[PDB]
């Protein structure tokens, strides 16, 4: 999965 | 509210203890109680709220993905029927996740967003609103899925518009908003070109503003910039 | 019981799904429901029960230790008074942990132990009984602390006596029982010499029985033997 | 902490 903050 | 009898300062203190113990469900409940006292949250308090719910729903999302994967395999050609249990348990996790998202969106709507006037609070809460609609969209299937996606988009867009007018390109909230909206475009809205364009423009404009920063602000900022780069590398 | 309407086989199936998703609270609730159907548990089912509760209470214990450490520092010379909150939150976690231990001990007493006749089930459940009294002992302070310690000791001892009469020295349950009873001696009962003696004798007698085993049984067994060795290295 | 299973 791509990175989120 | 089970936290109604506890002092606001005690709830904040206990949220910090729960964070240290990695008790994110407790942390989220303490911060819900604090929000429900009706006073605005400070910068530090906003981060406690966001981290608590991000971790609760993050664990739910990970579990949902495990179960959804098992369920999809159970519905492939040649798979032995194994009854309703996988669907039922996936639905149980999904309903709990939706409940937590609804709780966070309710806190944002009653009344964190309406009282947030400074850019750093308003953008923060609108980002959270986009995030929790995005998590609802990840599990959505029915008549309202498009409305859920559009609710995420609308919240992220309002946050974007404020962030570009009121915050420097290196502001960590502005950067994190862009990172997550880019992921929304890629994973939710079927818009990979928009996702890539947003991540690249955000990265490049932040690079050009780093020279204005102290060492500590540079460290923050560059950390989220690396996440933008990581996603671009995954996508190109 | 909220699981009273669900089929036993569905509860077992969902416990396995919860394990795959690392949803140990759900896993434990499914297996409590399965136990409450009143039928004996198979070998595989026993492991689902033990793993679920081991992980639930393991997380509680880790959080309790974080909070107890903060609390102890808050009571050192020179520490600023910070109010009742650390004690209160430590107590909250402690009460939840005690509740889970009481639930497991109740399942063992109603009626898993009394129906367990084969060595591999009886030793397993008595080991669990020692384990959950040991976790109660880790947080105990009052009039009944000695009785709690003695309850752990008594359960471990009965399990030990059966294991030595009915199981080979390499049996994984026998080995794990010895590992945990040795830890009880070291950490709970203030008996490090007994802890070391038990770990060493258990290791040496298992070493001497490995020649009787298949490759797969050797692999099991040797894995727990390494934990005995690890503890001996920590203690000597 | 020491190891238990
Ligand atoms: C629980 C609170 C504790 C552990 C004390 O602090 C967490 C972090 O809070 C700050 O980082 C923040 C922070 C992160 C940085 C580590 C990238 C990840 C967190 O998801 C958090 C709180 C979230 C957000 C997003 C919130 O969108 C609603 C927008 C970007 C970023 C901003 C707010 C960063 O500024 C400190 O600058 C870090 O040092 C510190 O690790
Ligand atoms: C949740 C169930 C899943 C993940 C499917 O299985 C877990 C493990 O169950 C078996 O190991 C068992 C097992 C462990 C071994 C990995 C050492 C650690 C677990 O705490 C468990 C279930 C527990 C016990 C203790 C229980 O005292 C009440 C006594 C020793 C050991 C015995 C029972 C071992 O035999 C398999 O032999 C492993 O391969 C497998 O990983
Ligand atoms: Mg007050
Ligand atoms: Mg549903
Ligand atoms: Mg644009
Ligand atoms: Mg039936
Ligand atoms: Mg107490
Ligand atoms: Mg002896």
């Amino acid at each position: 999965f791509p990175a989120t903050v | 509210g089970a936290m109604g009898s506890m002092e606001r300062a005690s709830l904040i203190q206990k949220a910090k203890l729960a964070e240290q113990a990695e008790r994110y469900e407790d942390m989220a409940a303490f911060m819900k109680g604090a929000v429900e006292k009706g006073e605005e949250l400070s910068c530090e308090e906003r981060n406690l709220l966001s981290v608590a719910y991000k971790n609760v729903v993050g664990g739910q999302r990970a579990a949902w993905r495990v179960l959804s994967s098992i369920e999809q395999k159970s519905n492939e050609e040649g798979s032995e029927e194994k009854g309703p249990e996988v669907r039922e348990y996936r639905e149980k996790v999904e309903t709990e996740l939706q409940g937590v998202c609804d709780t966070v969106l309710g806190l944002l709507d009653s009344h964190l967003i309406k009282e947030a006037g400074d850019a750093e609070s308003r953008v923060f809460y609108l980002k959270m609103k986009g995030d929790y609609y995005r998590y609802l969209a990840e599990v959505a299937t029915g008549d309202d899925k498009k409305r859920i996606i559009d609710s995420a988009r609308s919240a992220y867009q309002e946050a974007m518009d404020i962030s570009k007018k009121e915050m420097p390109p290196t502001n960590p909230i502005r950067l994190g908003l862009a990172l997550n909206f880019s992921v929304f475009h890629y994973e939710i809205a079927n818009s990979p070109e928009e996702a890539i364009s947003l991540a690249k423009t955000t990265f490049d404009e932040a690079m050009a503003d780093l020279h204005t920063l102290s060492e500590d602000s540079y460290k923050d900022s560059t950390l989220i910039m690396q996440l933008l780069r990581d996603n671009l590398t995954l996508w190109t």
